[PDB]
Parts: structure tokens; sequence; C-alpha cells
């Protein structure tokens, strides 16, 4: 039932500043009625939680999507001589499972970290603590953390969106050389066990085509732009 | 040649999110009775990346777990073209290198005691179970390196007696292979994390019968007792109703899971 809370613009990654604006203080939390000074430390909190953590979740990310997408691509690619189509169709579908990868690993730690920060810039400021005080701030830290967890995620994803990208197009170097060192010798690349295999086995109504992808079968990939998880879809403004 | 170009259409429909769903559906069902469905969605344009998509893209309800039964429905059943991918001679070994099983572990390492969620472990645990009957020592490598083993054994404690029956059937041909032997007794801490959960298996299996489920642990308990540091530790934190006459009765008619039983008891002299 909930949908993404942000688009993919709506944030900023250039640089740690932008969550602030997005960070999200419910009033009612216990803890803030007693001491409302203590909302002073939740950004910071949440920054270095961000930044301990943007770098270990971008690499695992794309290290996790690399071979399932360089594998699946080269593959629907196979017999398409071109390195246009299989480039941007890389692009989408390593962009999507990154972004998808590093929701899946940041969310947890990124839970703890931020829970672990608040108590303890909590404990430090305030300050001195108490059996009903720290009640209330492991109420509020666990809180706090739940209640900006999609942003601090959706920092760290974008991070690794924008990263996968060039990774991707590195990877696929020599697929991209073996489509123009064909065409240098006057030929289209072909994969000549693929073309064996679609030719002989294949049904020709799902048969890979010599001659080409009909853009209704490239609706998955299109749909890997459009569509990625974490964040709101695309359309036509 | 009629229902055969039925077939076709439906693959076709898998790469537009329009017709997936339905797609989805009626090829999930179809895939007994047609042998190289396998093949032909592998081969076929865009069908796994759409697989794929259909698994990513419920990632965002699986923490916090908001999965309902209409989503599990669905994915369940991309999942189930998956399994049919994995068990196919001809599809097997270009699934594991493209490590598909990876985009699985989100789903196994969910704690929610739903239906959605379950039935969602479940068919999960199914795709990995569908690699592990082919016997390829390439798929127990894969399994090693990629730390299935913690999902494995969480599992086999927490979810239902069938989640559990699968789990602990994977940990077994895991075992079954020389290296995945070495690997579990390569440290106490590694035996004595699955001894650990094997025994507490044992305690609860006293209360509850399963027939399926003993037999799996037995055949890990006696495969373990295949390495002598852990034919060792065995000696000393073997569980008593293993020794005794507690499951005698659900045993009698499993001449199988008795021998085995009997020839762990024999091992660890």
């Amino acid at each position: 039932p909930p949908q993404p809370q942000y688009s993919y613009h709506d944030i900023n990654v250039y640089s740690l500043a932008g969550l602030a604006p997005h960070i999200t203080l419910n009033p009612t939390i216990p803890l803030f009625q007693a001491h409302p000074q203590l909302k002073q430390c939740v950004r910071q909190a949440i920054e270095r939680a961000v930044q301990e953590l943007v770098h270990p979740v971008v690499d695992r990310s794309i290290k996790i999507a690399m071979t399932t997408c360089e594998q699946i691509v080269r593959k629907d690619f196979a017999l398409d001589s071109e390195e246009s189509r299989m480039r941007i169709a890389a692009h989408h579908m390593m962009r999507n499972l990154t972004a998808g990868m590093a929701m899946i690993t940041c969310r947890e730690p990124l839970l703890m970290s931020i829970s672990t920060n608040l108590k303890n810039s909590f404990a430090s400021a305030l300050r001195t603590a108490s059996p009903q005080q720290r009640e209330m701030m492991d109420q509020a830290a666990a809180q706090l953390a739940q209640d900006n967890c999609e942003l601090a995620c959706c920092f760290i994803q974008k991070t690794a969106v924008e990263k996968a990208g060039p990774e991707m197009d590195k990877r696929l170097a020599t697929e991209f050389e073996l489509r123009k060192h064909a065409r240098q010798e006057g030929r289209r690349y072909c994969d000549p066990v693929v073309l064996t295999y679609q030719a002989e086995r294949m049904p020709e109504q799902i048969r890979l085509k010599v001659g080409g992808v009909d853009p209704k079968q490239l609706a998955v990939y299109e749909e890997f732009a459009r569509n990625v998880p974490g964040f709101l879809p695309t359309n036509d403004l | 040649a009629a229902d055969r170009e039925k077939i076709y259409q439906w693959i076709n429909e898998l790469s537009s999110p329009e017709t997936r769903e339905n797609a989805l559906l009626e090829l999930s069902k179809k895939r007994e009775s047609v042998p190289d469905l396998a093949p032909m969605l592998w081969h076929s344009f865009g069908t796994i990346a759409a697989l794929l998509q259909e698994i990513v893209n419920i990632y965002p309800s699986i923490n916090p777990p908001t999965l309902t039964a209409h989503q599990s429905n669905r994915v369940c059943n991309a999942l189930a073209l998956l399994q049919c991918v994995a068990s196919h001679p001809e599809t097997r070994s270009a699934f594991l290198a493209a490590h598909i099983p990876l985009f699985l572990y989100p789903f196994l390492h969910t704690v929610s005691k739903t239906r959605p969620f379950e039935y969602l472990r479940l068919t999960s645990l199914g795709v990995i179970g569908a690699l592990v009957k082919t016997d390829e020592q390439e798929v127990i490598n894969f399994l090693l390196t990629t730390e299935i083993i913690p999902l494995c054994l969480r599992i086999m404690e927490s979810g239902s007696e069938l989640s559990k029956t699968v789990a602990t059937f994977i940990l077994q041909k895991i075992l079954l292979d020389d290296t995945g032997l070495a690997y579990i007794c390569q440290t106490y801490e590694r035996f004595s994390h699955v001894a650990m959960i094997l025994g507490k298996m044992v305690l609860q299996l006293s209360k509850e019968p399963s027939a399926r489920l003993l037999k799996h642990v037995v055949r890990c308990y006696l495969r373990l007792s295949d390495n002598p540091r852990a034919r060792e530790a065995l000696r000393q934190c073997l569980p008593d109703q293993l020794k005794d006459t507690t499951f005698a009765q659900v045993l009698k008619d499993d001449t199988t899971t008795k021998r085995w039983l009997a020839q762990l008891v024999k091992n660890l002299q």
C-alpha cells in the first residue's frame, strides 16, 4: 500500500547537505516534549550514519548487481551487432538492480547506526541520564531511526546508481569491442554459439532475431528505467 | 501444435508489465507439462530480466515488512519459473553463472511470520533446493562463497515445518559434498553453530513429529560424523533423544532413517 516518499531528483547527493531539508522530527516524541533542544542533534547523527555506510553499501551493491546484469545483457543482445541498444539497456538494468541491492543492504545497518548515534548524542548533551529518560532516549532514537531510514537509504541508493553506470560501461568494453572490430572487417557481430542455438533449437515465435529486436520486446528494459525501487516512477511530466 | 503455440505467446507477454502477471500465472501452471520450458524462458529475449524485475520490485515491501498475499503470489509465480530454470540440465550452469540466486537471499533473510512472507521464503528455498538436487559440485562451490548457510540455519530453527525441511535438505546437500563438510568443520565456531541448531531441532521434533524433517536432521548428523573432529564433539553433545527410544515409534516404518541413526551411533565409537 505505501508508495515511496521521494523522487530520484528530490535528493541531491553531491554532498551530505542534501539530507537536512528532508529530516523528520515527530513533535510528539516524549523525549522531545521534555527537551525540545535535543532536536538540534538529529541532523548530525544522521549525516554521520550515512557517511560511515555509504561507500561499503555502494561498493557491495554494485558488486552484487554487476555480474548478474553483465551476463543477462550479454545473453539478450548476443545477436545484436549494434552497441547502442546494448549499452542503454545495460545502463537501465544495472542502475535498477544496484538501487535494489543498495536498499536491501543498508536499511538494517542504517537503523542500527542512526539509533546508536542518536542515543550517544542524547546521552552526552543531556547530560547525565535517568532510568525514565534513557527509556525516552531509546524510544526516541529507535523511532527517529525508523522515521529517517528511507531518506538515508535513498541518499545511499542514489550514490550507488550514479556510480553504477560507468562501472557497467567498463565491464562491457570487450562486448563493445567485439561489435566494433566486426564492423571494421565489414560484417555484423553475431555470437556464433547463440546464432546456431537460436536458428536450430528456438521456436520461431520466441527466437532472437538476427535481423533485430522488435521495439515491443524491449519493454522489460524500459521498465527498469521507469521504475527504480525506493523512488517514485517516471512519467511524461 | 495448438497448445504449444499457446505457450509461446505467454512467454512473449512476460516482457511487458501489462500482460506479465497473467503470463506468470499461466506459465507457472504448465511447467510440469512443458519439459523444455526452462531453455525457452532462458534463451528468449528479456524474459529472465523480467523475472528479476519481479523479484527486485518487491524489495521495497520487504523492509519494513508490508508484503501482501497478492504481491507474494505474484512474485512466487516468477520464482516458480526460476526454479524450473534452476533444475534444467541445459540452463542450470548459466543460471548459476548469472548469480541469480543472490537476488533471492534478501527474501531468505526476512523474519516476518505472516503467510505472505512464509510462502515467499518457502518458494525461494525451493529454487535453491532445485539447484542442489542436480548434484553439481559447481552449485555447492557457489553456495559456499555466498553465505547461504547462516540463512538456512535461521530458517531451520524458526520456519514452518515445510521451510525447515527444505532448508535442512539444502544443508544436507552442502554437507554431503566433501568441500562442504570441510568448510563447516573448518572451525569450532562454524561446527558448533550447526550442531547447536540441529540439537534444538531434535528437541522440537520430540514434541512434534515430522518424519521428513527428522530424516534430514539425522542425515546431517551422520554426515557430520565422517569428520574426525566432528565425531569427537558429537560424542559429547549428541542429543539424548537420538540415543534413547524417543523416536523409535515414528521410525519403525522408516528403515532408511533407522539405518542412518544406527550408523551414526556406531560411528561415534
